[PDB]
């Protein structure tokens, strides 16, 4: 568990819809 | 309005294209911005860029040609310059 927030936290962008 | 949210990630002597290291729909993908806005990480809207990469490009997968440039404009005002 933790895994999405941890690609979150080091993302450098998103794009949504 | 599926909702959709893709991360992308670029990092130099990792990652020698940005990466989408995930991505969501629907309840997934608000969760995404929700947790996007906790740590700071610029989101932007663009729902053709969105649309396409969902189709084309799935998570753990690096960008293919057609998104290079688009991407680097993204890139270029999400970077944070660190200062």
């Amino acid at each position: 568990s933790g895994s999405l927030a941890n690609n979150i936290k080091k993302s450098t962008v998103i794009v949504k819809n | 309005p599926t909702h959709i949210a893709i991360c992308l990630y670029y990092k130099l002597g990792e990652t020698p294209l940005p990466l989408v290291i995930e991505t969501g729909k629907d309840a997934k993908a608000l969760q995404i911005i929700k947790l996007a806005e906790l740590y700071d990480i610029p989101v932007i809207e663009d729902i053709p860029l969105a649309r396409s990469l969902d189709k084309n490009i799935h998570k753990g997968q690096y960008i293919t040609e057609d998104f290079f440039e688009p991407v680097a404009q993204l890139i270029r005002i999400a970077i944070d310059l660190d200062y």
